[PDB]
């Protein structure tokens, strides 16, 4: 929601897609993160990119 | 959240070695020794005139 809101202020179209599926966070190789575990459990730290 | 980092004893930097150098002294121009050219010139004439 905040990313879509911020995108409109930048004048960019919000994130949108069609078809069966879902929205989630992924790594640079496309691998999605675990949906039920803490970012402290995963190997995430300040300055990482997603 | 950040990853921990402990600074160890610094590794040895490459040692600088000074050098004292004394320059060579330039050569000296050979002083002007001179041949009595006219004397030998009269000689070949006298022996020739004979």
């Amino acid at each position: 929601k905040v990313v879509n809101s911020r995108l409109r202020e930048l004048g960019e179209a919000p994130l949108e897609a069609t078809g069966r599926g879902r929205w989630a966070l992924c790594l640079v190789d496309g691998a999605p993160l675990r949906a039920t575990q803490s970012l402290t459990e995963q190997d995430v730290y300040d300055g990482d990119r997603l | 959240m950040k990853r921990g980092f402990a600074r160890p004893t610094p590794e040895k930097p490459p040692v600088i070695k000074p050098e004292n150098i004394v320059l060579s002294t330039p050569l000296s121009i050979p002083p002007p020794e001179g041949k009595p050219w006219w004397l030998i010139v009269v000689g070949v004439v006298v022996v020739g005139l004979l």
